[PDB]
């Protein structure tokens, strides 16, 4: 496989064959744009008439599209296909225990009703991560598990698990100029750790305003006690948001009732919408966030019950 | 004779293959152009000016097209009320401007995007509540009225009130507009390749836009991949445009709309308003009935007006009400105009009715079927239009479905499933509908045919309707070859253009099989007779034998049929002359499980029974059942449109505009079509299908309702007889936020209310 | 200075030597090659009317890999040494159909017709990677394929048959 | 058409002898309107079907009585509204025919009288008619050439 | 009525400008092939191979 | 590296990049320009169907002359900065008749049409050299131009009435 060039009326488009080609070529062309299923690029350049003078396709570079078992969880190539991504998923569910693939199970709820076949053929995870759109179905997920992100440019290299500061703004991440997303492990629950994932069946905006979650919690070992809580949101704002405010007071606290309302308290303030917040669906978008709440606490008492 | 069999759409093999040719498919001459429609970012504006500098400089850009260029007239539309290209005002968001002309389709988007438009914005009216603040109405209101309204309100035990949306629709034809326009080089003469339900119109508005006679113009329509109404009379906005760019240029030009663009500039179902007021018994025995329509009309007549006559003549579904009136008027608005969609009015009314209908057995604490079934009319009663109903064949689809359907058992399926669950509810709603057969214009119930027989025997049929995925063509194979007596492969139709059957009316309401099949067969009856000769002195002979025969005698192979409905012409002074040649009749059942936490529901069961007469095709006829039914269901339950404050569609594809899918359908998909009932107003004793089931969608929508009143006895209040505004669609939204709940208010947060 | 595209479409090799990044399969399937069997319904990945196979070794799996993708998003560019396959590839009543194309056909699946291409396409390519799929697997294989005309249940009980 | 217009359609075909422009004038004649609303595109086998060459030299006689009978057939027709409105014009009848759901489209045909000649018994007419005339020419000759001059 | 009167030829006027369409002025489709007949150069004779 | 083709037609420049020597004019016209007024009727020079007006600045004479050439002879490589005129540069329907297409219809001059264009083009490069030519010049105007349907006496008579 070599590299190959192809030059348009505007547009020049790299077939990149490895990996340190493509690292080299971002560091010159920072600007240059990936381009792996054209499922978001495609929609830009028609819909919202985008010219990216300059391609850079990195489909073919193994690593990218590498699929790794490690003993923290499944590790996916940036290029893989949303369709791998779930056939890799649905056999990690089938084979493991119920309480390692919590968090499997809350990214194939996401991709159950995504698109089509033709669109997962294709859309890869790396892609959708780094769209950033407001109303990914995957990024609550991989923010409410801490899913870890390997990041990489010409001679640099890290790992950071997905927080509330990977999305600083709109349709932005926390990359610099020159760093690609190489892989993304979606990590194995452990003891104690519950998710669930739900969304909005209606979009009528091109990418605001459909609600969806990734939501986790872990307790003290044996327990009903509240070690750590992660409740993000699409579809509430111009970006992923964690309900971090809310989550922070019900650490120690027990899986009840009053942990129910002081919840649902938390999430009516912390995410409240301006009676003009654009995408409209004000109260059912509130109604929503409790109600997805109220389900997730009601699956994690009977995941302990 | 395959009359009353199951035979497949004759062109189902080659649609399948990807053979079937639809217009884009058809191949390019080697000098032919590319056309972009230039569209108004604006609802209401001045234009100030449009410079076209950068959009010269994209590659293989041709020119701009403008008001100034065209030769005849910029009057265009039904009603002579809209520009070809708009002058110095546009007045909607997809108000055609202008036109670019490229060498490539790609070229043509490229170069229209960087068209500066500069405008002057002007007091805009969307709504329908902005056009009746400032009385923005086409013409005047209009009404049916029979009886005392002030008198039927008074012997009445129980009067109910309110107001009702109704959303409009797109049409999602799969195939978006498109034409090829040929300008010939000579007198004028142009032939267009279109996907329209109306060539006659096509050419008379392309002959009007360039000042020649229609004798010119030669409209050629093969196939539409869907038209659903919205090409009856839109597609005149991208034909109109392809010609003047094929009259300029002298090259052959196309442009096939994208879906975005054709959700935008091409119109839709009409959004209806209604303010009703009913009077009843204690008994839900209706008593009087007042209803004021508003339809959202958009910037132009069109059809709107019919539509609304539509609707007036559906206001009672299936029902006697003695006291009534039901006004209509025509909103005047800053938006795309509106125009036919599968029903006509119809599917709006109607939903009017069987929401009043609704609280009224609510009111009165009655089992629905009840209420129902006690107000229908019957066989032999008037209308309030005054038609008669004769065949009325609803009671046998109603008794025939509530036992195929096992409705009385079900009910307390779902009473039982709602006493067990506490966060999901069923609802179970069984609906009848009429809906009246041709158009409401009397001079449009004509039609025509031309038949030739070649000289191997092979025929060849025309008629003035188009085949657009309804299976006519193969209808009017079915029939011609049963009043021949010959094998249908002796027979083609290719298809439809203005020079074989001229001043066709649209394929529209429902009536194309009706009409067309008339034709066809009187032209049949003709070569018949001219045949008879010859099948006397060879009555062993066979039907190659008559036709040489006939050919070396000098008989004419070759004949026109025609048909006009008889009977009709309704008055508004004077409310009386039949409205209808005759009406379809269906009732649905169906079964509805919601998620009263997210809004969500599934469809779990379906069961229709149809009244289509004796069907010519079993199959073409089930499918147009189970069609129409699941549009409705888009029309009730998924398919929203949205628009911006300032008059902008933000749902302008798949992604944020949702057709039913196959996952949406019924579980339990279950379609009957009753039998033993001739009609004998129609060929070979059949119905119209096309229009009839769509409103049946609505029987999901009045589960879902029911589903509803079920999650709000739960949580929410103790009164059972309560009402509550539940608008169409009922989109997970409008069911969530009805499903009032210790989230809805706020909660347990503790937060007091509710409730 | 500038290298050549090399794909195949239907079995037979298309050497590109000028490939444009812009490109996209369903405009180069249509207004190139003439092979107009394949649908513009929306072109933006909802509707599959554009809907082709694609074969492609996976230097991985081992494994040629069969999948479908929409044509109207799909860079020619991303398909150098790829396979495409298209409802012509398949089959004609000019030769045979396919029994896929035979039974949408026979059982009423295709009104209007202007979706069926797609929907071939989605069953042919779930076949190729399952030849005995269950019913389940049937329809999902049509999550991205819309149809206006047929209310969709005669498509699936035609196909119905393809199970076990 | 609705515009008044109208389209002729018959058997024969155009080869640079006026049979268009000669069925024109026929039909103007026939219908009394003018020949400038009248136009003739092209012959089809999709409009007129299993036609005769043409040839013979009898087209304008055998068209142009096709063409003649059918506009017999859109006068009776029309002849209703003509009488419901003596004084309007062309464009009125028709467009009142059309809103009173009056087909203005028909085929018409013609076969000629009495034909029929039989080589055995040597009887029955081969031709309808026939066409007469005498040409007188002078021509001078060069005897030493061969060549001529047509005089 | 014209029956009778010396009326030019319908197309007359297009024939003299060059707009008058015949059968090879139609437009060519982009993918328009061309035929060319291949014919006997013998009176009578036995077709014995074709190269 | 081979030199640019540089001509005129109907006023219009054609710039030819790559010229073939074999390129008749007839061809180029008719099937590169899309202008099929001008017609083939024999392809060796005797029936004039194919006659168009040619104009060279002379060096020498200083003049523009005018002259007819048949186009199916007349190789497009020696056009160059050659103006070519053909029937449609001269007139039409669509703006006015030029008087020489005008009179050729109005006096029955022209039944089936195919000689017209050139037996036009033969009149018309008479008038742009002799604007008022005698009867006899105006005969041997037409010696190379074949009509088969007239016989020929209305397009002479028609056309004598540009003597006197
Ligand atoms: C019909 C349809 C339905 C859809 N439904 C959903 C849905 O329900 N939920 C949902 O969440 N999404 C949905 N999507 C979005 C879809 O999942 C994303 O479009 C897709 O995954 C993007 O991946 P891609 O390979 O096609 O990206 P491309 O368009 O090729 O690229 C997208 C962006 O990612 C960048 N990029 C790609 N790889 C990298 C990398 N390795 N490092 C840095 N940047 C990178 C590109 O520069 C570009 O900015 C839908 C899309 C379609 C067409
Ligand atoms: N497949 C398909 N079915 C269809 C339509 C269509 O566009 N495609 N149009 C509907 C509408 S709006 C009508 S009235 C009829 C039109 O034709 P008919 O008059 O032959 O029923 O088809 C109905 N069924
Ligand atoms: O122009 C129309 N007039 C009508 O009355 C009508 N009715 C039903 C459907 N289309 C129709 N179209
Ligand atoms: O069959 C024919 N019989 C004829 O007399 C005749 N005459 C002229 C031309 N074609 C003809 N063809
Ligand atoms: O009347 Mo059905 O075409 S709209
Ligand atoms: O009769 Mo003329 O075609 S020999
Ligand atoms: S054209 Fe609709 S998905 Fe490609
Ligand atoms: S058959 Fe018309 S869209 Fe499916
Ligand atoms: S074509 Fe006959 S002289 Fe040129
Ligand atoms: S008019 Fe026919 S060749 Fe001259
Ligand atoms: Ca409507």
């Amino acid at each position: 496989p070599k590299q190959l060039r192809f030059e348009g009326e505007r547009v020049t488009w790299i077939q990149a064959s490895t990996l340190k080609e493509l690292l080299d070529l971002k560091a010159q062309h920072p600007e240059a744009k990936l381009v792996v299923g054209n499922t978001e690029i495609g929609i830009e350049m028609k819909f919202k008439n985008q010219l990216f003078p300059m391609i850079i396709c990195p489909a073919w570079i193994p690593e990218l599209n590498a699929v790794e078992h490690g003993p923290e969880g499944i590790s996916f190539g940036a290029a893989c296909a949303l369709s791998s991504v779930e056939k890799t998923l649905l056999e990690a569910v089938a084979k493991l225990p119920t309480q390692k693939t919590e968090v499997f199970r809350g990214v194939l709820e996401q991709l159950r009703w995504f698109a089509g076949k033709q669109v997962k053929s294709v859309a890869s995870l790396g892609g959708n991560i780094i769209t950033a759109s407001p109303i990914s179905d995957l990024n609550p997920v991989f923010m409410a598990s801490g899913t870890k992100l390997t990041i990489v440019s010409r001679g640099t290299r890290r790992t950071v698990p997905m927080d509330h500061t990977f999305f600083p703004s709109y349709r932005k991440t926390l990359l610099g100029p020159e760093e690609i997303l190489l892989s993304i492990e979606i990590p194995y629950s452990r003891e104690d750790e519950f998710f669930s994932a739900f969304k909005q069946a209606s979009r009528r905006e091109d990418d605001i305003a459909k609600v969806t979650c990734g939501m986790r919690v872990l307790f003290q070992p044996g327990s009903m006690q509240v070690k750590e809580l992660a409740l993000c949101y699409g579809g509430m704002a111009d970006r992923t948001i964690s309900a971090l405010k809310t989550t922070q007071k019900q650490l120690s606290k027990f899986w009840n009732e009053k942990l129910l309302q002081d919840v649902c308290a938390g999430l009516a303030e912390e995410l409240s919408l301006s009676p003009d917040a654009p995408g409209g669906m004000i109260e059912f978008r509130r109604t929503l966030t409790l109600s997805f709440f109220f389900k997730f606490y009601l699956t994690v008492l009977k995941k302990l019950g | 004779d395959t009359v009353g069999r199951p035979l497949p759409h004759l062109a189902a093999a080659m649609q399948a293959s990807g053979e079937a040719v639809y217009c884009d498919d058809i191949p390019r001459y080697e000098n032919e152009l590319f056309l972009r429609l230039v569209t108004s970012t604006r609802a209401h504006a001045k234009i100030k000016s449009i410079d076209v500098s950068e959009a010269q400089k994209v590659p293989g850009f041709v020119c701009f097209l403008s008001a100034d260029d065209i030769p005849g007239s910029n009057e265009t539309g039904l009603f002579n009320d809209e520009t070809v290209f708009a002058k110095d005002t546009v007045t909607c968001v997809g108000h055609i401007i202008g036109a670019v002309v490229a060498d490539t389709p790609e070229h043509a988007e490229r170069a229209a995007h960087v068209v500066k438009v500069t405008y002057e914005d002007l007091p805009a009216i969307i709504t329908i509540e902005d056009a009746i603040k400032n009385n923005s109405f086409y013409g005047s209101e209009l009404k049916i009225e029979k009886g005392d309204l002030k008198k039927g309100f008074s012997e009445a035990d129980n009067v109910v009130s309110g107001e009702l949306y109704i959303g409009g629709q797109d049409h999602f034809y799969l195939e978006t507009h498109c034409t090829i326009a040929i300008p010939k080089g000579e007198e004028g003469e142009m032939e267009l390749f279109v996907s329209t339900q109306n060539a006659m119109k096509t050419q008379s508005f392309v002959a009007k836009m360039l000042g020649v006679p229609v004798n010119r113009i030669l409209v050629r329509v093969k196939r539409m991949g869907g038209g659903f109404g919205g090409k009856e009379t839109r597609s005149t906005l991208v034909s109109v445009a392809v010609a003047l760019a094929a009259y300029k240029t002298g090259h052959p030009v196309r442009c096939m709309l994208d879906r975005n663009e054709d959700m935008l500039i091409t119109g839709g179902r009409h959004p209806f308003l209604a303010r009703y007021k009913v009077g009843f018994m204690k008994t839900g025995t209706i008593v009087a009935l007042e209803v004021d329509h508003y339809s959202n009309a958009g910037n132009s007549r069109d059809l709107s007006h019919s539509i609304m006559e539509r609707a007036l003549f559906h206001m009672d579904n299936c029902y006697k009400i003695p006291n009534i009136r039901g006004t209509g008027r025509l909103c005047k608005t800053n938006l795309s105009s509106n125009t036919a969609f599968r029903g006509f009015g119809g599917p709006q009314a109607l939903f009017i009715a069987e929401n009043w209908m609704s609280e009224v057995a609510v009111t009165c604490g009655l089992p629905a079927e009840e209420v129902r079934w006690k107000n229908m009319y019957k066989e032999g009663d008037l209308t309030h239009f005054n038609q008669r109903l004769e065949g009325f064949s609803v009671p046998r689809c109603w008794d025939e479905c509530l036992k195929s359907s096992q409705y009385y058992a079900r009910k307390s399926e779902v009473d039982k499933f709602n006493k067990e669950n506490c966060w999901k509810k069923r609802g179970l709603c069984i609906i009848p509908t009429k809906f009246g057969i041709s158009f409401t214009v009397p001079f449009l119930n004509q039609a025509g045919a031309l038949i030739h027989v070649y000289t191997d025997g092979s025929v060849l049929v025309s008629h003035g309707g188009t085949e657009m995925g309804q299976g006519l063509h193969t209808k009017m194979v079915q029939v011609a070859s049963k009043a021949l007596k010959i094998p249908i492969s002796k027979i083609y139709i290719s298809e439809t253009s203005t020079n074989t059957v001229p001043n066709s009316s649209p394929t529209a309401a429902s009536v194309s099989t009706d009409i067309y099949g008339q034709a066809v067969y009187e032209a049949c009856q003709t070569i018949l007779k001219r045949l008879e000769p010859f099948k006397k002195k060879n009555p062993d002979g066979s039907w190659e034998d008559w036709v040489m025969a006939a050919y070396q005698d000098r008989v004419s192979l070759s004949t026109t049929g025609f048909y006009r409905t008889p009977n009709l012409g309704y008055s508004f002074e004077t409310n009386s002359g039949n409205a209808f040649h005759y009406f379809t009749y269906g009732v649905a059942c169906s079964e509805v499980e919601i998620d009263c936490l997210t809004g969500d529901h599934k469809n779990l069961r379906t069961d229709i029974v149809m009244d289509v007469g004796s069907s010519l095709n079993p199959a073409i006829d089930i499918g147009q059942v189970e069609g129409a039914f699941v549009q409705g269901l888009g029309l009730f339950t998924l398919e929203e449109l949205h628009y911006s404050p300032e008059g902008s569609l933000h749902t302008r594809g798949p992604s944020t505009y949702k057709i039913p899918a196959f996952g949406s359908i019924p579980t339990e998909f279950r379609v009957s079509l009753l039998r033993d009932c001739p009609n004998k107003k129609a060929i070979y004793a059949s119905k119209a299908v096309g229009e009839p089931p769509l409103f049946l969608g609505a029987s999901v929508f009045f589960a879902i309702k029911d589903a509803i009143r079920a999650a709000r006895a739960q949580h929410t209040n103790n009164n059972t007889k309560e009402l509550f505004r539940l608008d169409s669609p009922a989109t997970p939204e409008k069911i969530r936020n009805a499903c009032v709940d210790k989230f809805t208010t706020l909660c347990v947060t503790g937060a007091p209310g509710n409730c | 200075t500038a290298d050549e595209l090399v794909f195949f479409v239907n079995g037979k090799k298309v050497v590109e030597k000028n490939a444009d990044p812009e490109t996209t399969l369903l405009a180069y399937l249509r207004r190139k090659l003439g092979l107009r069997g394949t649908k513009l319904g929306c072109g933006e990945g909802g509707c599959g009317a554009c809907t082709v196979m694609l074969s492609k070794y996976d230097r991985l799996q081992d494994k040629i890999i069969h999948f479908s993708a929409n044509a109207c998003l799909a860079p020619i560019c991303t398909l150098h040494h790829v396979a495409v396959t298209t409802v012509e590839g398949i089959g004609s009543t000019k030769t045979r159909l396919h029994p896929v194309q035979e039974r949408i056909a026979k059982s009423h699946g295709s009104q209007c017709g202007f979706c069926t291409p797609g929907i071939v396409m989605s069953m042919y390519t779930l076949l190729r990677n399952q030849p005995e799929p269950t019913v389940e697997e049937i329809e999902d294989a049509f999550q991205g394929n819309l149809c206006r005309c047929t209310g969709y249940r005669p498509i699936l009980q035609g196909f119905r048959t393809f199970a076990k």
